[PDB]
């Protein structure tokens, strides 16, 4: 472990056989600055201020990812095809701000200890599935080389609606449901 | 390490051409650059491990490929006169900031029609007797004339072995008819030797001009020899 | 004008 | 944006100089120096990533600051004549391509120790139908202009080196198809 | 029954201490969750981390061009991007929203940077005994959160004060809660 005032990743480069798929992102003190949409070839910055003064070209990410694809296939042979081990993720659900009934708020679903980085995070309202007003972060890196992902559900809290965060992972036998209510 | 084929290409407008490249042994990334008199050296495209990476302000008419053996092919279709340039292939170990190593390049000349393509006439001129009787040096002058385009390589051969010592060839060929746009060219080369070396009748001097012209494929519809890539020479034995 | 972000390049494993 | 200065450089044998390569951006991945013989492939010389970096090989020395790079050439030889190209890899660029500067065309004029300017007529070739005049052994401060005749052709000046004798000499060729062609009227208003 | 996956990670990390004064880079080459090779700027060469690493570490250490480019990354990536951080991340100052809900929870919401100090007061006095605070909560959208609970037995005259300090503030945010009935 290294003691520093600030820790940054320029960047987190991920490529997995399943898919196959990959990820490119820059992190600063555990927060995601941007991610590159490798299909669209676009940099998606997380804060508005950042675009004004910073610019990352997507090709650099795509090029790094090709190198990772090359390295992966060589290291799989050297390891005698040792596969990834499935970890049990930890789910925590909390609101963004204090709950005021009938007023804009966001429900936060933290999924920690994710490995490997393949996960389904969905929201339920009174048991039924919600699709609109749902956003999520990329797979945020951890020092132990596992990941955490945070899902968001914008809503106006009410006395008649109860929510759940359904998480599907290979390290789970059944989908994990974490309940939240105002 | 980087090789490029063909070294020269002469073709008509509207035609399609393929330039090949073999990267350095162990190099996985290839880059194409165009060197024109107007824009200088400009990036075209990059390939790594068979897929396209960085791309320049390349035209839809231009397309490249990188084969599994890592050799690349640059395909230039519906050719224009403005496409006449040097096309260099570069290779690097990895596709990042790794040092890019260039190949010898492919010189492409795009002409309206190939009817004005002509090989050179090569003549060797014996050294001045006054020169020998003053400097004890003997300058042999070779003169290649009437060729078009200027895709020529001039070398001197003494007794069958190529030489570069005391040899000097014109930087650029001169236009025989400067008022005409597709004017035939002329080039001169000098081989200076010792008086004792020239006065030796055992020595054989041969000026060789490698003209680059048409290929096996290209159609010729004139009642004169096809001006294909050929070697035209002139020789002179030492005089006492 | 925004300045270009720096990025680390992964070193390439030996193919041969 | 990458700029090189001067566009052309004329140096004397042993005359030390410097080549500039300015880059207006900020966000370098690498600055590269190449030497190019006319028509040949650019030959790699040095890579500099960081300000205060310097590299040296032979008569060349490359340095780097935040604004530019200098290519110092100490006591150059005529073999050092080439187009010196500066290229940059940049964060602002759409990948790992190189952006080249316009280059510096370096011409190292050799020193002529014993100049003996003379015009000689050469023996006619039985196949050529042409007559050739040779202006040779003139000094480097002396050059030859283009022809002022429709029938006469004057080539540019050119230097050759006799390795065995360690002798360097300048030469210019003149030719015509005319029978009345004389060397006296060939270079009368051509020597400059 | 579970799908097979092979995972590769590359982490190009920068460690910054005392403004610009101290900068350290560590690049990490990871197979699944195993770091097998790394470049540490304080070391200056590639080092294997597991028996999976010597073929990669030795080969990259044999390439002087690779070593030069990686050593230079401390400038071309770390020091470079830190200048961009000073204009962006290290500029960001989001003031906390402090509220009291009734035993008495002081919720400090949506602030940036992480540094926070919350203090509970009953009337004049400060409360050390009955105070239970949640750890710092990362929301993931560049804001933080913290909730400080206070075990209180409210009397008739009592005024409860949550006192909050953060780098974005010149003066502390004082929020009060008066005793009911
Ligand atoms: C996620 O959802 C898709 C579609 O329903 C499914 O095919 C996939 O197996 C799920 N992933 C996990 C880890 O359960
Ligand atoms: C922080 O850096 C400054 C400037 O270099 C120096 O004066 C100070 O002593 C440093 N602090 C520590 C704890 O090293
Ligand atoms: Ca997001
Ligand atoms: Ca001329």
């Amino acid at each position: 472990d290294i003691v520093a005032d600030h820790v940054a990743s320029y960047g987190v480069n991920l490529y997995q056989s399943y898919g196959p798929s990959g990820q490119y992102s820059h992190e600063f003190d555990g927060d995601e600055e941007f991610y590159v949409d490798l299909e669209r070839k676009e940099t998606v910055w997380q804060l508005p201020l950042f675009r004004r003064f910073r610019r990352f070209d997507p090709q650099f990410a795509l090029t790094n990812i090709a190198v990772l694809k090359h390295n992966l296939n060589i290291v799989i042979k050297r390891s005698n095809s040792t596969a990834a081990t499935n970890e049990v993720p930890e789910v925590t659900v909390f609101s963004k701000s204090p709950v005021t009934l009938g007023q804009p708020n966001t429900l936060i679903c933290l999924v920690d200890n994710i490995f490997p980085p393949v996960v389904n995070i969905t929201w339920l309202s009174n048991g039924h599935s919600v699709t609109e007003g749902v956003s999520e972060t990329s797979f945020l890196s951890k020092s132990d080389h596992s990941f955490f992902k945070i899902s968001y559900l914008t809503f106006l809290p009410s006395a008649d609606e109860i929510y759940d965060c359904k998480v599907e992972h290979w390290g789970l036998d059944e989908p994990l449901l974490k309940h939240w209510e105002p | 390490g980087v090789t490029q084929t063909p070294k020269h290409l002469i073709t008509a407008t509207g035609q399609r051409v393929t330039l090949r490249c073999s990267p350095r042994s162990g190099d996985l990334s290839v880059y194409w650059y165009q060197q024109s008199l107007d824009q200088g050296l400009q990036f075209l495209i990059q390939y790594y491990n068979g897929e396209e990476r960085a791309k320049g302000n390349i035209l839809e008419r231009f397309s490249a490929q990188q084969f599994p053996d890592l050799h690349s092919e640059l395909n230039l279709s519906s050719l224009e006169l403005g496409d006449s340039a040097l096309y260099f292939c570069a290779s690097s170990v990895a596709p990042g900031s790794d040092t890019q190593y260039f190949g010898p390049g492919t010189r492409l000349t795009v002409l309206e029609d190939l009817k004005n393509v002509f090989p050179p006439e090569v003549a060797v001129f014996e050294p001045s007797e006054a020169e020998i009787s003053h400097t004890q040096k003997a300058t042999l002058v070779c003169l290649a004339t009437g060729f078009f385009p200027d895709h020529v390589e001039l070398s001197w051969w003494v007794n069958g072995k190529e030489v570069h010592s005391g040899v000097c060839t014109d930087p650029q060929p001169l236009k025989e008819q400067p008022a005409l746009n597709d004017s035939r060219y002329a080039l001169s080369s000098r081989l200076r030797v010792s008086a004792t070396f020239w006065q030796n009748p055992r020595n054989h001097f041969r000026c060789q001009v490698q003209f680059y012209g048409l290929s096996e494929n290209d159609e010729w519809t004139q009642d004169r020899a096809k001006p294909v890539t050929q070697i035209v020479s002139a020789e002179a034995w030492g005089r006492a | 004008a925004p300045s270009g972000e720096g990025s680390f390049q992964p070193s390439q494993e030996n193919p041969q | 944006q990458v700029t090189q200065s001067p566009e052309a450089l004329r140096l004397q044998e042993g005359e030390s100089s410097s080549l500039n390569c300015s880059y207006t951006v900020s966000g370098l991945r690498g600055l590269f120096w190449y030497r190019q013989d006319p028509g040949k492939g650019p030959e790699f010389l040095f890579t500099l990533y960081s300000a205060g970096e310097e590299k040296e090989k032979e008569r060349l020395k490359a340095t780097l600051t935040k604004k530019e790079s200098f290519l110092h050439i100490t006591a150059p030889k005529p073999e050092d004549s080439a187009t010196y190209l500066c290229a940059v890899a940049l964060n602002n660029n759409a990948g790992n391509m190189l952006t080249f500067g316009g280059g510096t065309r370096l011409m190292v004029k050799p020193h002529i120790q014993n100049p003996d300017p003379a015009v000689y007529q050469l023996r006619d070739s039985k196949s050529s139908d042409k007559s050739v005049c040779l202006f040779t052994d003139f000094d480097s401060q002396t050059n030859v202009s283009q022809s002022k005749d429709s029938d006469v052709y004057i080539t540019d000046k050119c230097v050759l080196d006799m390795r065995s004798m360690d002798f360097k000499s300048n030469s210019a060729v003149a030719w015509s198809n005319k029978s009345d062609f004389a060397c006296a009227n060939a270079f009368n208003n051509s020597i400059i | 029954d579970s799908p097979e996956d092979f995972v590769y990670q590359f982490k190009g990390m920068c460690y910054f201490t005392n403004g610009t004064e101290r900068v350290r880079l560590v690049t990490r080459y990871i197979y699944n969750r195993e770091e097998y090779a790394r470049f540490d700027s304080d070391v200056g060469v590639y080092r294997a981390v597991t028996p999976l690493g010597p073929p990669a570490a030795e080969y990259w250490n044999s390439q002087k061009e690779v070593l030069e480019r990686t050593r230079a990354e401390l400038d071309t990536v770390c020091r470079h991007n830190y200048q961009l951080e000073l204009r962006t991340t290290l500029q960001r100052r989001v003031e906390p929203t402090v509220t009291i809900s009734p035993l008495l929870v002081c919720s400090v919401t949506d602030f940036y940077p992480a540094q926070i100090k919350v203090r509970w007061f009953r009337n004049d006095q400060e409360e050390t005994t009955g105070v239970v605070s949640t750890p710092l909560i990362r929301n993931g959208d560049w804001t933080f959160q913290i909730l400080v609970m206070l075990e209180m037995t409210p009397q008739r005259g009592d005024v409860y004060t949550c006192h909050v300090e953060h780098p974005s503030l010149q003066n502390p945010i004082i929020v009060e809660w008066r005793a009911q009935s």
